[PDB]
């Protein structure tokens, strides 16, 4: 997995591959990695799957009713504080390391939690098997104060190096901005520069090809 | 393991039980019979773990008597194993597991039709024509695999038994010292006390 | 009035009265008397058991709760019990762990503060008993009075139980005078039989009616009944 | 010890137009010993279809536990759950025993009796739903089910396509699996009518 | 990690290194280790990030708490909270805490509380994977009541010395200065310290 | 103390009754009219809507026949969220049952769970008991057609017709004076509204005012079909019984 | 029967008496408070009286410091405003830890009356006799003034007053701002909207106050604090060189 | 200490009333009055901002409330009971049902919900019932839209159209007269507003009155874009501008 | 109507706690205690009725001591005094774990404050019958804090409860009046020996026994110590001298 967390001028941007494995084994080609935690805070995950995904929604569910009690939007440090004191009560047992990143009634805001319950803040991040091929960009090309265009290239160009050079990394690239005056956009295949070559031949087998020993209708009215 | 076999025919069940009792060295005993009844027409048959074994065989009679006299009725076969695979199923995941494995042969008054019935202490489950519980069943499932009928009556069954029993003295490292046979059909449960030499 | 305050010990009255704590004083005064004095090297307790019929047995009214501490009761028998009970585990502590006979005045802390925990919640009920405390500690002979409101209080000598007060003016009296008899036990007791006897009105203290314990300077508390008392009546 | 690979097993599911099949093989096994030549691993809540591989035991619970939940659903909905929301129920009620998971396989496959769109999902033991369009596999051939569905595989087969297609990818996977095989059973799905085929494949 | 607080005339200062390193790698080359539980009382942390975080922000929570009760807390009291955490859970606890504040009637005091959750007093302390390169250096050159500029440069240089043999230590110096003037940040980067 | 407020819901009265049950009895007995008929082949279960106006919803709307399982359902009369909270647990306990023995539950083995339940209220906790009376229509392979009936104290009885709530005294002499034995399914429909009609405070008997459900072994299948009757079935089934 | 009117269920009327009893239990201590809001702060001034003389001054106070930022007097006995105040300051130390950011007044405030709530509806808990006035220049909202009372209702006001004699001020306020026009004091000073409060305290109690006679808390952005006898003569004098 | 309350504070009288029950209801008798309207595309719920003093913020007090994007609730009693019952209802939405499903329940299960707690407070010890009756207008996919009322005793029934409260018996009667299976969302906004002006005394306006309906998706408040299926809450609170400009063609 | 007085956290039409208040006449039936703030400490005296002969004479000590900086006197129920300073010393010792540092008096005050106001908000538990007396030396000087059954308190310059608390505070308010520059330790003891044996006035019936304790900066080093032997004496015969 490859995620980037990227600040600029007026806002956040986080990106992702699309590539879900099993061992050495491509189980989904097309996952989505960007999560909601709230309408402007989203999230990705990286490590064991299921948790980084349940940690999200648990937090988000919380948030939402946090949300509708206090009558204000939810702020991206409280989503951090609730999600590394959970993980931090399990002692790095749920396998979730995650980059989350938002706007809020106080600005915009780019941090990663890992598993242990630790947090960091920056304006350029990564994490994931694909975390260094894309931080060699990171490093490479950020600069401050840019702005939503180039963000969206640097993050864009970041997740693909670990496209490219990972091996647990792959296909396409998700992209998620978030402006501090507007609506958070969430670019679904922002990018897919791996589409699978049209296939030599078609295996349609001509039917009657399979051996059938019985027969039946199946109910499923009651 | 001791030897726990099991067949359906026609009309019946049947079950057969090695009589060893072995600790370490010594054979303790040569006639015990690894069964229980459960209800007239419902028998257990069970092996593994040297007290778990009768502990879980007598907890399981409890309570289908409970249940028999409460209801003042007869729990089906199918009932009876799944209330079966259930506690299994659950002590599989406790503190100190059930390492019992036991097989459940009953008649089913309902459906006029006996069944048989193999669980595992993990809560697996499955209803079969034949079936065995240890290494017994690296003998006995291709025999009977072979010499099997649906159509067999009672009295091929147990021939068909003595068949396996006979494979089971002759290439099974221990000395299970016999076997306890015993019928569930229409009329309930009887014991073969001839089978020494049947 | 009184009967609106009086229904349990959580209530108090328009006067600031605990009358459930004055109901259990009330079953001290039906007990029979006990009396203690002590001077300067020793502390004794007399105490008069009462009996239900002449073919029943007087109730003992003496608890030993270490070897330098003794009790008196008067009024219901197992709160008595109990609370010595809770003595002899206090004195135990302190030896079990720090090596140290408990002191009669932490002895007489720990007893009202565990009194007065069934005086200020719902559900209990105050003690019915009075405790009379005898013992020698590092700070020599003491006597204690204990009332089920929690008040523990020291003197030199005190009786409670029925018609307790004749001995207690006796004691106020001769006080100068017990306070004295140091390195004599029989003399400590005597005069304590003397301040009890002054209580009496229905009988004569007999053998197996007297009851005598005392603790001092280098005597354990013992406790002394029938004919070891014959001596004394 | 690998709580995988002791019973053996395999199910797959595949989209089509307008239609969804699912299929699993029979075999249940205890290590190298066949033990029954009739274990089905899919089961069925009104329209929505469960495959489940893994552990035999945990199989059997999640059924009944699927179905006891899907019941008491259908009084209180007051209609019949749909493949997308009993998918969420898997992975909850998957993820509800992080800690002790129930060691299986889980693949969902149907159609939204409103949207007449096909649905398929798998799950990992702890309940991450995987949500592919074309197919999904899981059991003790799953390597070998992912080679043939990636090579037969192509969109929009017609029902009577499907079928060649999904047997064909289950049959030669389970083939190459000493722990499957041994019959097997395939389910095409349409919005009104449900065939069961029972396949004729090699019994070693 | 090198970490350190210096107490001097006007108050104390903490200075601190900002890698963070998972393995070889530098999981963060800008990390701010010097963390504020108080106004005028902040603290070095090493060991565990998840760990003295987690000390750290149960430890502000409970100033804050006794702020509202009793007022300013000593620094003393302070420390006293890191070790009650630190002590009672030493067996799942892997942090060592450098406590630094800065008093009107006390000036400014250093509490070092280490792995078992002993605390200890003292005029400067030095902690982190690269502190025992200074010890030598430090102990040569600390002297107490030095001017602010002093301390800032006593810290600059053996900081620099610590970033320059533990390659766990590096990035940016960065320095918290606690006085009855206020609090000031200071910072100092490679291409200064590494040339003195 | 809090004593002090305690009612003493679970205690005798000097006739060894039980007040809260009593009492509770009471505000069952102005509850809607429900009633349940047995026959051969089915079971009918009708209740009275207490209370009702135009703008009241009764498409969307029950508040006296719940389904419990596929072959058991309920008729109530009492509180309906008092109704609910047991209604509910009635449920878990028929899919409890499934999942242990892979079978549907038996009626009786439901109703006595439920029944017990009630008990319980009546014994221990000092809370009240619950306002509800329930009749239970249901199904199983060991007695066919059953109908029960349960009320606060926790006592259950089987019949062959019954009534619960409002006027069950003339209810009952009506379903005494005209049931039968060999009664059919739609026979009892008719006997069923034909009591309702008589018994009822309202002026007239409307379908707005109903509902019902019947519990049939469809000739043209095999297996047992519950069917809670929707309002304009009611309308229809209300006039060929001639009450149009 | 007579029983509905110790605890807390309803009366035949649908009334809670005890709810009505402890509302009467916040004027007990003879003292009136008022809250205004300034164009960036917001201003607390409530009488002070200490009548016995061998009682220390400095520790007679309504007025409580629950967070940094929020501020909160009370109108009722000292040890139910007390319990009151613990448990706010708990409340808003904990928010701050497990939400990572400063508890706001209003919420604080929502918070208080919920609880209060409770106590309206479980038998074993008594309704505190106080109502609570919370104070601050929220990071969102800015001036904040949120009021909860023994029903466990509560809402935000442009200015309140609170005791036996809030009438007159309240409506003395509310003629002000029919005038005005406006939500607040329009000044850009704190000094001044105290001087505004306390100088309406005196029209609509007919009283003039010494240095010792009134109490002020003052809120800005990112501080609550409180007067002391000096800042307030200071007050009090400017106001003198205005009549 | 420690709640010595076990039994209930609800308990049946000889004649079969339940008291409290009775008493709470009685304390909704009281309250302002509150109502709710079906239409074919939409549902409207509405009540009066009955403020308790001109220096009071009416704003800063919402008797409207939103429980999930497609289901708000109105009331009529005690205020403070209905704020705890809306914050344990948007709870029980997700700890009950969206954690589990991955969606908000329809609007007759959270209803379902809602009123079981409050059928506790009827039964549990040492509580009293709430003293409040709400009105539910929600939306889902499968029932469409609907209205519920629920009872301080936790009984709860559907509505076309109905009113709470104060001048209830009056404000039904007359919706009773206007209503009809054919009404558009604004109509029944425009007929909630007739029969609200009833129970009004005093100002009657976008500043008086408090009103929030349940129709079609606001994309515009869903706070992001990206997601087809995402459309936006179906709950949307009218604001004071949105309901004068209602007024004028009143 | 009536009965609000039966129930401890019951509030009467008026809005008042009556036990609280039936709390506080226990208090006032009981013997006189006063405490004095000098210019670095706090002095604290109580009167000891002598019941009668047999007291062993300064052994039935009521001053009590929390941590090594703070005294306590009560008026009332003295087992209730025992428990509130039992209660204190635990909440001492808490904070001094936690913090380090000895609790400072205003802390330490409310936690007594705390303790007293919750034991009026059930009536499961009774109010606490004694007024309390307390203080000490901290951080930043002397303070002085008197307790009521209501959990009610505040800081004094003087402070005075039981049987003769009139004659105490007037003689307080004199000593208030006559020294706005500060009394001292040495002095302060003598003048509470005073106070003593003026209010003894309203129980001179019975004969006494006068206790005092003190924590001073200067004194004691500003831990609370008994005031005994000569300095006992010195200032009993001040007394006894203007008592004539």
């Amino acid at each position: 997995t490859t995620i980037v967390g990227v600040k600029f001028n007026n806002g956040v941007v986080i990106a992702a591959d699309t590539r879900s494995t099993q061992g050495p084994i491509v189980a989904d080609k097309n996952c989505a990695k960007l999560h909601r935690i709230s309408p402007k805070i989203w999230c990705a995950g990286a490590g064991t799957a299921a948790d980084t995904e349940a940690v999200t929604q648990l937090i988000g569910s919380n948030i939402e009713l946090h949300s509708l009690y206090t009558s204000r939007e939810p702020r991206v440090v409280s989503a951090l504080q609730m999600l590394k004191q959970h993980l931090f009560k399990y002692q790095g047992h749920i396998g979730a390391y995650l980059i989350v990143a938002g706007v809020d009634p106080t600005g915009s805001h780019l941090f990663s939690i890992h598993a242990h319950g630790s947090t960091d803040v920056g304006y350029y991040l990564s994490l994931g098997s694909g975390s260094l091929a894309a931080m060699a960009v990171l490093e490479s090309h950020w600069k401050q104060d840019l702005t939503k265009e180039e963000a969206i290239k640097l993050a864009s160009d970041a997740i693909q190096a670990g496209i490219w050079n990972d091996l647990g990394s792959g296909s396409n690239v998700d992209v998620c901005v978030m402006e501090i005056g507007k609506d958070a956009e969430y670019l679904r295949n922002y990018l897919t520069p791996n589409v699978r070559e049209e296939k030599q031949k078609s295996y349609k087998f001509p039917r009657g090809t399979t051996a059938v020993l019985k027969e039946s209708i199946v109910n499923i009215c009651d | 393991m001791d030897i726990i076999l099991g067949i359906r025919v026609q009309d019946s069940v049947i079950l057969a039980s090695s009589k060893a009792v072995t600790r370490g060295i010594s054979v303790l005993k040569d006639s015990d019979d690894k069964t229980r009844q459960l209800s007239p027409h419902t028998l257990m048959s069970f092996a593994g773990e040297a007290g778990d074994t009768v502990q879980f065989a007598e907890y399981i009679q409890a309570n289908i008597q409970l249940y028999s006299i409460r209801e003042d009725y007869e729990l089906s076969p199918q009932a009876v194993s799944s209330f079966v695979r259930q506690e299994l199923a659950k002590s599989i995941r406790s503190r100190r597991p059930y390492q019992v494995n036991v097989l459940i042969g009953g008649y089913d008054k309902k459906k006029n039709k006996p069944e048989l019935y193999q669980i595992d202490y993990l809560g697996t489950k499955v209803e079969l024509p034949y079936g065995a519980h240890g290494y017994s069943g690296f003998y006995t499932f291709s025999l009977l695999d072979h010499h099997y009928r649906p159509d067999m009556t009672t009295e091929e069954g147990l021939d068909l038994l003595k068949l396996c029993v006979q494979e089971l003295e002759k290439r099974m490292p221990m000395d299970f010292k016999g076997v306890i046979v015993k019928i569930v059909d229409k009329d309930g449960i009887r014991q073969v006390d001839d089978f020494q030499a049947q | 009035f009184r009967n609106n305050y009086d229904g349990d010990t959580v209530t108090f009255s328009p006067t600031g009265r605990l009358f459930q704590v004055e109901y259990a004083l009330e079953a001290i005064k039906q007990g029979s008397v006990t009396v203690g004095l002590r001077s300067n090297t020793h502390a004794v307790l007399v105490a008069l058991k009462r009996n239900a019929d002449e073919l029943s047995s007087y109730q003992k009214k003496i608890i030993k709760c270490d070897e330098h501490m003794g009790l008196s009761l008067a009024g219901l028998a197992p709160d008595a019990r109990v609370l010595s009970n809770y003595l002899r585990q206090q004195c135990n502590y302190s030896s079990l762990v720090f090596n140290r006979k408990l002191a009669v005045e932490r002895a007489g802390h720990l007893l009202c503060d565990k009194a007065q925990k069934n005086t200020q919640s719902y559900g209990g009920r105050p003690y019915g008993v009075g405790l009379l405390i005898i013992g020698y500690d590092k700070s020599g002979a003491h006597l204690l009075e204990f009332q089920p409101s929690g008040n523990v209080t020291e003197l030199y000598g005190t009786a409670i139980g029925a018609r307790s007060q004749g001995a207690k003016t006796y004691l106020e009296r001769t006080l100068d005078t017990f306070i004295k008899i140091d390195g004599n036990p029989d003399e400590l007791i005597k005069a304590g039989v003397e301040a009890i006897s002054q209580s009496l009105r229905d009988e004569s203290l007999t053998v197996d009616n007297l009851s005598i314990a005392i603790v001092g300077k280098d005597t354990p508390f013992t406790i002394y009944d029938g004919e070891a008392v014959a001596k004394y009546i | 010890s690998d709580p995988s690979s002791i019973n053996g097993g395999i199910v797959v599911a595949m989209t089509g137009k307008d239609c969804v099949a699912i299929a699993c093989d029979l075999r249940l096994g205890s290590q190298s010993l066949g033990v029954s030549n009739k274990f089905e691993k899919i089961f069925h809540y009104g329209h929505v279809f469960l495959g489940i591989t893994g552990l035999a035991t945990d199989v059997t619970t999640l059924n009944e536990m699927f179905r006891y939940k899907t019941n008491l659903y259908k009084l209180k909905e007051e209609r019949a759950i749909e493949p997308e929301t009993f998918t969420q129920l898997v992975s909850s009620s998957l993820y509800e025993r992080r800690f002790g998971p129930y060691f299986v396989g889980p693949v969902v496959a149907g159609i939204n009796s409103k949207s007449g769109k096909p649905f398929i999902a798998g799950f990992d033991l702890i309940g991450c739903i995987d949500e592919a369009k074309d197919f999904i596999v899981s059991g003790t051939a799953s390597d070998q089910l992912f080679g043939m569905c990636e090579s037969l595989y192509e969109p929009n087969l017609e029902p009577e396509d499907l079928f060649e297609t999904i047997s064909q990818a289950l049959l030669n996977a389970a083939d190459r699996d000493a722990l499957s095989g041994w019959g097997a059973v395939v389910y095409i799905i349409k919005k009104d009518e449900v065939v069961k085929r029972y396949l004729k494949m090699r019994q070693d | 990690t090198s970490i350190m607080a210096v107490t001097f005339k006007d108050g104390v200062i903490l200075g601190a290194d900002s890698r963070t390193t998972t393995g070889a790698y530098i999981a963060n080359r800008v990390t701010d280790k010097l963390t504020r539980v108080h106004d005028k009382i902040w603290c070095c942390r090493s060991g565990s990030a998840a760990d003295t975080q987690a000390i750290a922000d149960i430890v502000q929570y409970h100033l804050e708490l006794y702020t509202s009760q009793y007022g300013t807390p000593s620094t003393e009291t302070a420390a006293s909270v890191f070790k009650e955490l630190c002590y009672e859970n030493k067996d799942n606890l892997t942090a060592g805490i450098i406590v630094a504040g800065y008093d009107d009637k006390n000036k400014g005091e250093v509490y070092t509380i280490p792995l078992g959750g002993s605390v200890h007093k003292l005029p400067y302390a030095i902690a982190g994977s690269g502190s025992t390169f200074i010890y030598g250096y430090c102990d040569k050159n600390f002297r107490e009541n030095m001017s602010k500029e002093e301390t800032v440069d006593f810290i600059k240089h053996s900081l620099s010395q610590a970033i320059k043999w533990d390659g766990s230590s590096g990035g940016v110096i960065r320095m918290v200065v606690l006085t009855a003037a206020g609090v000031e940040r200071l910072i100092f980067y490679p291409d200064e310290y590494e040339q003195l | 103390g809090s004593r002090r407020y305690d009612s003493r819901t679970t205690i005798f009265s000097p006739e060894g009754r039980l007040y809260q049950v009593e009492y509770a009895l009471e505000s069952i007995s102005h509850a809607g009219t429900a009633i349940g008929i047995m026959a051969s082949d089915g079971i009918v279960l009708a209740a009275e809507r207490k209370v009702t106006s135009t703008l009241l919803e009764q498409d969307t709307s029950t508040e006296k026949l719940y389904k419990l399982n596929d072959k058991i359902a309920v008729a109530v009369a009492g509180l309906t969220a008092d109704a609910e909270i047991l209604i509910n647990t009635a449920r878990i306990h028929a899919q409890n049952y499934l999942k242990t023995y892979n079978e549907d539950i038996p009626v009786e083995i439901l109703v006595r769970r439920l029944s017990d339940i009630k008990q319980g209220y009546t014994q221990h906790g000092g809370l009240r008991p619950f306002g509800v009376s329930f009749i239970y229509a249901g199904y199983d392979d060991r007695y066919g057609y059953q109908l029960y009936t349960s009320n606060p104290s926790g006592n259950y009885t089987g019949w062959k017709a019954i009534s619960v709530g409002a006027n069950t005294s003339a209810a009952q002499t009506l379903l005494q004076m005209d049931y039968k034995d060999d009664m059919k399914v739609d026979d009892a429909i008719e006997l069923a509204l034909k009591t309702l009609s008589k018994t009822t405070d309202s002026s007239a008997l409307t379908y707005d005012r109903l509902e019902f459900a019947t519990i049939r072994k469809g000739a043209n299948d095999g297996e047992v079909y519950q069917k809670i009757f929707k309002p304009q079935e009611i309308k229809d089934i209300l006039v060929k019984t001639g009450i149009t | 029967a007579g029983y509905d009117r110790h605890i807390t269920i309803f009366s035949p009327e649908g009334r809670l008496y005890q709810v009505e009893y402890a509302f009467k239990a916040t004027n007990q201590t003879n003292i009136n408070s008022l809250a205004v809001r300034g164009k960036d702060c917001t201003v607390v001034i409530s009488q002070k009286k200490v009548p016995d003389k061998l009682l220390d001054p400095t520790t007679v106070s309504y007025i409580f410091c629950i967070s940094r930022t929020i501020g909160m007097v009370v109108n009722g006995p000292i040890p139910d405003a007390r319990n009151a105040a613990l448990r706010a300051k708990a409340e808003a130390a904990e928010f701050r830890y497990k939400y990572g950011y400063d508890m706001p007044c209003d919420v604080l405030a929502k918070r208080m009356a919920n609880l209060s709530q409770i106590y309206t509806q479980r038998a074993y808990m008594r309704p505190l006799g106080v109502i609570l006035t919370f104070v601050s220049v929220d990071e969102e909202l800015g001036p904040s003034i949120y009021k909860t009372d023994p029903a466990g209702y509560y809402v935000g006001y442009k200015a309140t007053a609170t005791g036996p004699k809030q009438q007159e001020i309240t409506t003395n306020l509310e003629n002000h701002f029919k005038k005005s026009k406006i939500d607040h004091i329009n000044e850009e000073s704190w000094e001044k909207v105290v001087e505004f409060a306390i100088t309406h305290m005196i029209d609509a109690l007919g009283t003039e106050f010494s240095k010792n006679d009134l109490e002020v808390g003052v809120a800005t952005k990112d501080k609550f604090f409180t007067l002391s006898a000096e800042n307030i003569e200071e007050r009090l004098v400017a106001i003198a060189e205005q009549d | 200490m420690t709640d010595r309350y076990s039994f209930s504070l609800t308990t049946f009288s000889p004649s079969g009333k339940l008291g409290q029950i009775d008493y709470a209801l009685t304390a909704v008798k009281q309250g302002v009055t509150s109502l709710g309207i079906k239409a074919t595309n939409g549902v409207v719920i509405a009540t009066e901002k009955k403020s308790s003093s001109p220096l009071a913020m009416s704003e800063t007090l919402s008797k409207v409330s939103l429980l999930t994007p497609d289901i708000g609730a109105v009331y009529s009693g005690m205020g403070p009971d209905y704020r705890v019952l809306v914050d344990k209802s948007r709870k029980v939405a997700h700890t009950s049902y969206k954690r589990i499903y991955g969606e908000y329940p329809p609007t007759k299960l959270l209803v379902s919900e809602v009123a079981k707690i409050m059928q506790e407070a009827t039964q549990s010890g040492g509580v009293r019932p709430f003293g409040v009756s709400l009105l539910i207008a929600g939306h889902d996919e499968f029932n469409g839209f609907s209205l519920y009322q629920v009872d301080p005793s936790g009984s709860y029934f559907p509505w076309k159209a109905t009113a709470i409260g104060k001048g209830s018996v009056a404000a039904k009667t007359f919706l009773e007269k206007r209503w009809n299976d054919e009404l558009e969302l604004e109509d029944a906004i425009h007929i909630a507003l007739l029969t609200l002006k009833e129970s009004v005394e005093g100002e009657f306006n976008g500043d008086t009155i408090e009103l929030a309906i349940i129709g079609d998706e606001n994309p515009d408040l869903l706070g992001y874009t990206g997601i087809p299926t995402d459309k936006g809450p179906r709950f949307r609170k009218l604001t004071s501008q949105e309901i004068n400009d209602r007024l004028e063609a009143l | 109507g009536t009965g609000y007085d039966l129930s401890n956290s019951v509030f009467s039409p008026d809005g008042r706690n009556f036990q609280v208040e039936y709390a506080v006449k226990a208090v006032e039936n009981g013997t006189t205690s006063i405490g004095i703030k000098c210019n670095d400490g706090v002095v604290f005296a109580v009167e000891k009725l002598i019941t009668s002969k047999l007291l062993v004479p300064q052994k039935n000590v009521k001053i009590q001591v929390v941590d090594r900086h703070i005294g306590c006197v009560y008026s009332g129920l003295i087992p209730d005094g025992r428990h509130l300073v039992n209660r204190g010393r635990e909440e001492a010792a808490s904070f001094k774990k936690l913090y380090k540092t000895p609790i400072p008096i205003p802390a330490f005050a409310d936690r007594l404050g705390q303790y007293v106001q919750a034991h009026t908000l059930y009536n499961s538990v009774r109010p606490f019958g004694v007024s309390t007396i307390f203080g000490g030396v901290d951080k930043n000087g002397a303070h002085l804090y008197m307790l009521e059954p209501s959990g009610s308190y505040w800081g004094y310059k003087g402070a005075a409860t039981g049987k003769g608390r009139q004659s105490a505070k007037a003689e307080l308010e004199k000593l208030v009046d006559h020294h706005p520059e500060g009394l001292s330790a040495r002095e302060a003891v003598k003048q509470a020996a005073k106070i003593i044996y003026l209010a003894h006035e309203d129980n001179k019936e019975k004969d006494f026994e006068l206790e005092i304790s003190w924590c001073s900066l200067s004194e004691t080093n500003g831990l609370h110590k008994f005031v005994k032997g000569d300095l006992l004496q010195e200032a009993i015969d001040f007394a006894q001298k203007e008592i004539n």
